[PDB]
This record gives structure tokens, sequence and C-alpha cells, in this order.
């Protein structure tokens, strides 16, 4: 049982959207495209803020670095690209991993900056010491799909990866802290933080259909969602409200509630398949935004 | 070679 008043604030077609980020204090979304373009849109005047055609490969991966008032993206060309988003300046360009990036994650308070590839590695990048490469985790067996630092332990991060786990590492040691052998036996694509202290738990989402909740102190699993009818290309919780929101290629988001972990609401935006989620960092307006097939969508809950 | 998440 729940309350959700949800409301379309902003959508738009485009090619196929596989990144996708909130900015903090502008009220702007990044879209990263299956055909080498990035956007980023002003949600609320429903103007674009500024677009690059980046490279001709897809661009997996991007995030916001407000801070620095930059986007990092990276591409199946194999590369790292950091732009400035107010004056359209790249700021750097290079190789990160002899293969595609599927995942990059932005250190909350230090300028490191996270990359999961195709090449079975996370790889340490820090920007204040001319983008060295700081270390490389090797251990993963598939492609690593997707890295995320712990919010409330940022010198700890996880790896979701193809062979079927999930690698918890801390910076500066070669091997996991702990490995949580998912059983989602069709590889990991997706790992989140839940972001608030009160609990130590971290969710996955698989081509099994499933998503899974851990707790990270125990490594056991909590409680499996099962409703999805295709591949589940994500699974996050909500920064404020007390859900999780999944998205797959069946063509739907689904609101799940995170103390019974039954669905909510199922979504059918109209967008086909579902690659990409964003909470709004703040909870501001509790905005999420999803990349589809098709196009974007940013809705505003509750 | 085979791409798997290709798309």
């Amino acid at each position: 049982s729940m309350k959700l008043d949800i409301k379309k604030t902003f959508s738009n077609r485009s090619d196929r959207v596989k990144g996708i980020d909130f900015h903090p204090t502008e009220p702007w979304v990044l879209t990263t495209l299956y055909s080498g373009r990035v956007e980023i849109w002003n949600y609320e005047t429903q103007v674009e803020v500024r677009s690059i055609q980046v490279t001709e490969t897809p661009v997996r991966a991007g995030k916001f670095i407000a801070r620095k008032n930059w986007i990092i993206v990276g591409s199946d060309d194999f590369r790292i690209r950091v732009f400035n988003y107010n004056t359209g300046e790249k700021v750097v360009d290079f190789e990160a991993h002899p293969d595609y990036i599927r995942s990059i994650a932005v250190h909350p308070t230090k300028p490191y900056v996270l990359s999961g590839s195709d090449d079975l590695t996370v790889k340490l990048w820090n920007w204040e010491n001319n983008w060295a490469l700081e270390q490389t985790f090797e251990g993963h067996e598939h492609f690593v799909m997707c890295v995320a630092f712990n919010p409330k332990d940022p010198s700890t991060f996880a790896s979701g990866c193809l062979d079927r786990t999930v690698k918890v590492w801390s910076l500066g040691q070669s091997t996991p802290n702990f490995t949580l052998t998912t059983g989602q036996e069709r590889g990991v694509n997706y790992v989140d933080y839940y972001p608030l202290p009160d609990k130590p738990y971290m969710i996955t989402a698989s081509d099994d259909l499933t998503i899974k909740i851990w707790d990270y102190q125990t490594k056991s699993c909590v409680a499996t969602l099962e409703g999805h009818m295709s591949n589940v290309s994500f699974a996050v919780f909500h920064p404020t409200l007390p859900i999780i929101i999944s998205g797959s290629e069946d063509g739907t988001l689904k609101i799940w509630n995170s103390s019974t972990y039954k669905v909510e609401k199922t979504l059918n935006v109209g967008l086909e398949r579902s690659w990409c989620i964003a909470t709004h960092p703040t909870g501001r307006k509790n905005y999420i935004a999803s990349g589809f097939d098709n196009g974007f969508t940013v809705l505003s809950l509750g | 070679g085979v791409k798997l998440h290709y798309e």
C-alpha cells in the first residue's frame, strides 16, 4: 500500500538512451545515446541546454560532475571524454580500456572516477593527478556492467558483472572485501546502494528476470522481486520515498514497496525497451528519469 | 566476435 502521485514532467523522443543523470542544482537531465550523441535538457523549460556528437559509437555511460561544471562520458570506442557544459570545451579524451565502457561512477567528494568495462576490470582515475590510472581492480570473469560507490562509505564500491557476482572493494586493496554469488544465473546488469544510513542494503538486476536485495553486513539475500517479463536493466532505491524503481526490456517501469517488496505500480511509458535510470540526487520533486529505445521521460512522484 | 549486450 502506498499513495503515488506520478506526474510526467517532460518526455522527448530520441535515439536509444543508454545513460541518464540529473544535475543537482540546475533543472537538467543528461542523456547519452546509442548513436554517439549526448544531450542536456532543461526539463522545466523543455529546451535543450547543449548537445554534442561525441563519437559514432554508443555512449553507454554519462554523469554530471557538477562541482567542476563537467559531464563525463564513456563509449564503445573505448574512450572516456570530459566536456565543460558551460563552454562545450573537451577537457580530456583518453582510451580508458581496451574494450567497451559500460558504466561510470563519480566519487561524492574526491576527484575519483570509476569505469567498468567488457575488459573484465574496474579502473580508478584521479582527475587531480592528470587523470592518472590509480588502480585496476581485477577478479571478475565477464563484462563489468555497473559500478557504484557506497554513498555512506565511498572508500568502498560495488561492481556488478555478467559472471553472476557482485564484488565490493576497498580503494587501495586488490581483492574484494567480499563477493556476492547472486544466484542470478544470466548475470548481473546493475548494482545500486540504498542511500540512507538506516539500512546496509544493495540491489541487483539480471537478465534472469529477477531483482535481489542484499544486506552487505550479513551478505544475505533479503528479498527477490519477480514480475518483469524480460531482461531487467536496472533497479534502484529512491532517495526519499520508500520505493524501488526498476526498468526492463519488457518496456515497463515498476515501482515496488521497499518494506514489503511487492509491486505497487507498473508503467508503460510507450518508448519500448527501458535501459537506464536516474534519481534526482537531492530528491527534488522526487524526480526520476529513465532512458528507452525511443527517448526519455522525467517523472515527478508523490 | 559476438558481443553480448550489444544493444
